């Protein structure tokens, strides 16, 4: 019963616009993995053996009290010098990296805040006084920051009920929503109004990522079931199952093979786009993972975290238990990789979040 | 490979209509004393009161002087050496009379269990086989705790195996091949320290 | 078979006031040697209690000639360390080093002195070195975050105390110097909550429940010092706890009655005879405070948070009870 | 559809594990009822974890709840019917909030932990 509709010719530009602006960026990736995997052997192989090395060498600092409640999302700005963090209480905070000071807190939010992302272009090309962050909160809500504010911008009015989460389209020009009206929303910023309003799943939407070429985007519900739209045509393309219990996280790879989906089994889910297959399944943790986070731009190791007060990063491909990241005395709300794939951080339940690092 | 199945089918289907496709759905009160009370009383004085009218219609004499579906929890355990015949006895009237399904996967320093059933047989299981078997560097850990959507084996069976991936291929026949890998990393690891 | 019997005799030749006596005995040993590096020990103590402590260096040579455990070299750089520089200090300690790693009191000590001379990055890396190779060592613990923290960068030295916890885990002494750490900030409620934690997975650890009755405000301390009672009766830290709180209500007379039966529960506590000291002089006549300090002098105590605080400075070491006892009272 | 402020909302099943393990508390005296009564069991640390109901009529007069249980590290779970927690509770009139105190060597203690589990999972 695949119900169509039709909306806004507004949508019709718009998808031509993702479409002219993602093919050629998927053309440069095939192109750069084609000529990257046909080097020698050896020299991958050490250079790999080396970051297996260094990541099961990594150490915690400068745990930091976040806040009097618990911390609920953890952001790296572009160029891993800023890090956003979001609080249950309606206070979202920018610390400086690696020292972690406090610099002008936000203020704005009454209920507990979600996730609070940073454009894509945040500290390299846009202004402090533009829209550089996008946060949500618990009850139907969503705000955009600037940088020398302390106070939101124009806001969204769209939706009624809790905000799960929130993400940019990597070009930067839209801005995704999951609500729990079982249905999730594009913004358009240019535009500066909804444009896209897809209702796929049988319960609330919890997670959202965006490909990194911006032509998909992966959507994970409470449903158990996960889907893969096309941001071009929608049409939901891959219909993936095999979990039992909600999805709470989902995250597509650099390349455009892999994504990792978690969910309440206590389960790390490796699928395979080109194949339409379930290719792996990580018994990650004793409790349910919270996020699942691919790696920065080579995209070689896998980082999850899980409602046990531990987190952990395994190989990809092959998913070994290179590291595992202890410490917190709380449940693990959320995680990060700088850009730069030299710092990690991590939120807790615990109110506080901690950097770990290569000694 | 040159183009993604996608790109591949986009080069035109684009026009202004939003999808709905092909819904799928996913895979008592206490009584108090005095209620009590009441409602034995009630009942007995119906009773009297029937029995009385059916003996005031003759029916009978007067009375004479007295004078896993929806969700299966899966555990997976790892132990250093288990070739002792009595608790390997142990295990498996354990588990097969909790009805948790599973294997044993016995090996050189690593013999992995997978049981897989309901919460409180799991609960039970664990706790026998953490704290009243006793083990003594024979150690006993809880390699992971999870549940899936469907059972993977059929019964207990202690099946033998020297090289890893003869373990490997076996478990890989049901298709429950990442608890082995996972245990074996695990050992490994454990091993380099 | 054993050398109990002559440590009896030692100990009530000492008691006895018998000087000659118990040296000769104690020289005996030692030539004869029927019993471990103990007649050493014994003889270099006695050397530091003899004429002075040309004696006590003497007997630290004889000892050398005698060669016991790294120990011996431990109190060699700590002689070094007493009047010397740095150099024979750090050079017996290095030697030490190369002879043994754990014991973890070397590492303390090296950097004890490592931060007692010019720079302190090096005495962290000694405590970085030790604490890795011990590594279930709490004084170590102890000492790095405390280093940390007073240099600054408060942050390091709560990941550095997170880490410690995680690795024991659950002993008391961690939780409270993460729960001071948190209070000597402007972060009071960081302080309740870490309290509050660690109270719920140690129930029965007096030093917590001691931290927690004053953590608690002016009203709420009742009721958390009989909670305390209930759960860790004949605790000598609760039950000083308890006095103290009865002397900061004015209620001296039973403030006096629970301070004789924290002495007489547990006469090995500095903390608790410093205290009792302070009470009386401050409430009570002078033949009270000499009272105290015979019952002090009668029995030496140890294992106080702030008594081993000035018994281990190397500044007053070689001082006795009295004057380490006044040191004490005087910093409160 | 009950109220967005009582954000831990338990299912009809774990309502009803709720509620039976609460009537066999009340059987085995481990049990304090009232918002009152739970503040005090936080205040002195005695408290297994609190169970609220979602539709006292403000609302605003159980709120100091959750913050005490983050606080003192008590996990808590919100019910949709105070006459459902009264009922459990022993006593005829609502019931708006109770507590779950911890008594040594009681056989109830693997339930309670499995309840404690249960509930800490539903925070996200």
């Amino acid at each position: 019963q695949t119900w169509y509709h039709e909306g806004p010719n507004s949508l019709k530009v718009a998808r031509l616009w993702i479409a002219n602006y993602s093919l050629p960026r998927a053309m440069k990736r095939l192109e750069e993995a084609r000529l990257h995997k046909e080097i020698p052997e050896t020299t991958r192989t050490s250079q790999m053996q080396e970051l297996h090395k260094s990541l099961r060498s990594l150490n915690n600092f400068c745990s930091q009290i976040g806040d009097d409640r618990p911390i609920s999302y953890c952001h790296f700005s572009p160029n891993s010098k800023m890090l956003a963090t979001a609080c249950w209480s309606g206070l979202c905070k920018l610390w400086s990296v690696p020292d972690c000071n406090l610099l002008h807190t936000l203020r704005g939010h009454n209920t507990n805040v979600g996730a609070i992302v940073f454009h894509p272009k945040s500290t390299v090309s846009l202004d402090p006084k533009d829209v550089n962050l996008a946060s949500c909160a618990a009850d139907g809500s969503v705000k955009l920051w600037s940088l020398d504010s302390d106070e939101p911008v124009a806001d969204i009015e769209g939706h009624t009920v809790r905000v799960a989460r929130v993400m940019w389209h990597p070009s930067g020009r839209f801005l995704g929503t999951t609500c729990y009206d079982r249905s999730w929303r594009l913004w358009d910023l240019e535009a500066q109004e909804e444009i896209l309003h897809q209702e796929g799943h049988s319960m609330g939407v919890y997670d959202i990522a965006f490909h990194q070429d911006g032509s998909l985007a992966g959507t994970g519900g409470l449903d158990a079931f996960g889907r893969v739209w096309d941001l071009r045509t929608g049409r939901c393309i891959m219909f993936l199952e095999g979990h039992l219990k909600e999805i709470y996280g989902i995250n597509f790879s650099p390349n455009g093979y892999h994504i990792a989906t978690g969910s309440g089994d206590n389960t790390c889910k490796v699928w395979d786009l080109r194949q339409r297959r379930c290719v792996y399944t990580i018994p990650a943790h004793q409790n349910l993972v919270t996020g699942v986070k691919f790696e920065p731009i080579h995209g070689n190791f896998l980082l999850t975290g899980a409602y046990d007060n531990t987190a952990k990063i395994w190989t990809h491909p092959g998913w070994s238990p290179l590291k595992t990241l202890a410490g917190h005395e709380g449940k693990v709300m959320g995680l990060d990789i700088s850009s730069d794939g030299q710092l990690i951080a991590t939120c807790s339940y615990d109110r506080t979040f901690k950097l770990w690092m290569a000694e | 490979p040159e183009i993604e199945w996608w790109d591949s089918y986009i080069i035109f289907g684009i026009t202004n209509l939003v999808e709905h496709p092909a819904q799928l759905n996913p895979p008592g009160v206490y009584l108090t004393k005095k209620e009590q009370k009441k409602l034995r009383r009630q009942t007995r004085r119906e009773a009297q009161k029937e029995l009385q009218e059916k003996v005031r219609l003759g029916l009978m004499p007067p009375p004479e002087p007295k004078v896993i579906s929806q969700g299966v929890h899966i555990s997976v355990y790892r132990v250093r050496n288990l070739s002792n015949p009595a608790k390997k006895f142990k295990i498996e009237a354990n588990a097969g009379q909790l009805y948790l399904t599973g294997v044993v996967v016995l090996h050189k320093d690593v013999n992995v269990v997978v049981v897989e059933g309901g919460p409180k047989a799991q609960k039970k299981f664990k706790r026998l086989m953490l704290h009243r078997i006793k083990w003594d560097t024979n150690k006993c850990v809880l390699v992971w705790e999870g549940t899936a959507k469907d059972r993977s084996f059929g019964e207990m069976k202690f099946k033998q195996c020297p090289t890893e991936n003869m373990a490997r291929e076996h478990f890989k026949k049901h298709g429950a091949e990442h608890y082995w890998d996972l245990a074996l990393s695990e050992s490994v690891l454990e091993s380099t320290d | 078979k054993a050398e109990v019997l002559w440590l009896m005799g030692a100990k009530s030749k000492w008691l006895a006031g018998d000087v000659p006596a118990a040296r000769s005995i104690l020289a005996l040993a030692f030539q004869a040697n029927p019993n471990s590096e103990e007649i050493w020990l014994a003889a270099v103590k006695l050397e530091s209690e003899n004429d002075e402590y040309e004696r006590a260096r003497r007997l630290l040579a004889k000892a050398r000639s005698s060669a016991p455990t790294a120990r011996v070299f431990m109190k060699s750089v700590k002689l070094e360390w007493v009047q010397d520089n740095i150099r024979a200090a750090q050079d017996l300690c290095e030697e030490a080093l190369r002879h043994y790693e754990d014991f973890p009191k070397l590492w303390m000590m090296k950097g004890q002195i490592e931060e007692q001379k010019e720079m302190m990055e090096k005495a962290r890396e000694a405590y970085n070195q030790g604490l890795k190779k011990c590594p279930h060592s709490t004084p170590l613990w102890l000492l790095l975050s405390r280093l940390e923290e007073k240099i600054g960068q408060l942050t390091r030295a709560r990941a550095i105390l997170e880490k410690s916890r995680l690795k024991n885990p659950k002993n008391p002494g961690l939780w409270l110097e993460s729960v001071r750490l948190e209070y000597r900030a402007g972060l009071k409620n960081i302080a309740n909550t870490l309290m509050a934690k660690a109270l719920q997975e140690c129930p029965n650890s007096g030093i917590l429940w001691s931290e927690a009755i004053f953590l608690e405000a002016r009203p709420q301390r009742r009721t958390k010092s009989v909670d305390a009672l209930k759960k860790c009766e004949h605790d000598p830290h609760v039950l000083l706890a308890v006095a103290k709180l009865f002397w900061s209500q004015r209620k001296i007379t039973k403030a006096r009655e629970w301070f004789h039966r924290t002495v007489k529960i547990d006469s090995d506590l500095g903390d608790a005879w410093a205290f009792f000291y302070k009470f009386e002089l401050q409430h009570g006549t002078e033949e009270q405070q000499e009272e105290v300090r015979k019952r002090c002098e009668s029995a030496e105590p140890r294992h106080g948070e702030l008594w081993c605080a000035v018994s281990k400075d190397i500044a007053n070491w070689q001082k006795k009870i009295g004057d380490i006892l006044r040191l004490v009272a005087g910093r409160i | 559809d009950v109220n967005p402020k009582a954000y831990p909302l338990a299912d009809a099943h774990l309502t009803k594990k709720l509620l039976d393990l609460v009537q066999q508390s009340c059987n085995y005296k481990q049990l304090r009822k009232g918002a009152n009564e739970a503040t005090k069991t936080l205040n002195r640390g005695i408290s297994e974890f609190i169970v609220m109901a979602a539709d006292a009529e403000p609302l605003e007069i159980i709120l100091h709840l959750p913050l005490l249980c983050e606080d003192k590290n008590v996990p808590y779970v919100f019910v949709r019917s105070k006459q459902a927690l009264g009922r459990a509770c022993g006593v005829s009139r609502p019931v708006i909030a109770c507590s779950v105190t911890i008594k040594e060597g009681s056989q109830l203690k693997q339930q309670i932990q499995s309840i404690q589990q249960s509930i800490e999972r539903l925070l996200v």
